[PDB]
């Protein structure tokens, strides 16, 4: 008398991790797109 | 006599390699550079760049 069907309770844990990316623009660069204009001598640079 | 059996380039096989397009005014505009970059892919590695 030792068989007595067994039982188990396993536990695990998460594992943290990150996944990053890079991106950049110039400041005055972004400023040119804000202004809505129909020339105004700035199309090419825009 | 003898004929001159002409040959078309578009009807060859090599045409697959190159895209041919006529640019009429090129020799005039060829005085300057055209200078277009293309791309380069990049993986998103962990850790802050």
């Amino acid at each position: 008398p030792a068989d007595q069907p067994v039982h188990n309770y396993m536990i695990k844990r998460l594992d943290r991790r990150s996944l990053n990316a890079a991106f950049s623009i110039a400041v005055e660069a972004l400023g040119l797109i804000s202004g809505e204009n129909l020339h105004i001598s700035s199309a090419m640079r825009l | 006599c003898s004929t001159l059996s002409l040959v078309r380039f578009l009807e060859l096989g090599l045409s697959v390699a190159c895209v041919c397009t006529k640019f009429p005014e090129l020799s005039y505009v060829a005085e300057g550079t055209i200078q277009f970059e293309v791309q380069q892919p990049m993986i998103a590695r962990d850790g802050p760049h």
